């Protein structure tokens, strides 16, 4: 996972994912706050698609890039930047106790003034591998912050 | 874990 670390510094670290979407959460941290947001999104995609079929609200095939500067999600189909999350406004991240491919992170949204979880399902990897990569990002970020 | 940098 050392290579994972150097990738984070060099903007080379990436993961094929399915971006589930975002949800309001009441705290900046919590291994269970995350598990919950996963269960919410997963139960929403089940509510829709009872009415709209395979179409909504479909999780989106993408690639997660993890850098010391930020996290980015790029759509595989359109190559459009789907998510540009500044690394400095991220509070917490975590894998999921009951969903082994799941990864999520909480972040502050300053306009709405609320905590927002952002869940993913890894395609080829485990949730914990992703969470590790983003911890390496967090680290490079903390190391660069001068006094 | 982990815990992010936010302040």
């Amino acid at each position: 996972w050392q290579t994972d670390e150097e990738g984070v510094r060099t903007g080379k670290c990436s993961f094929p994912v399915k971006y589930l979407g975002h949800v309001e959460v009441d705290e900046s941290r919590g291994m269970h706050i995350c598990e919950d947001a996963v269960k919410r999104l997963k139960a929403e995609r089940k509510f829709f698609k009872g009415f709209f079929g395979k179409t909504g609200k479909k999780a989106v095939k993408a690639v997660l890039w993890v850098s010391a500067d930020g996290l980015r999600v790029v759509d595989e189909k359109t190559k459009d930047l789907i998510v540009d999350q500044t690394i400095e406004k991220v509070s917490f991240c975590a894998p999921d106790r009951n969903f082994d491919r799941a990864f999520s992170y909480i972040c502050r949204d300053g306009t709405t003034r609320r905590w927002i979880c952002h869940c993913f399902m890894a395609v080829k990897d485990t949730g914990e591998r992703l969470s590790h990569a983003v911890g390496c990002a967090f680290a490079a970020c903390l190391e660069r912050k001068q006094k | 874990a982990y815990i992010g940098p936010y302040l």
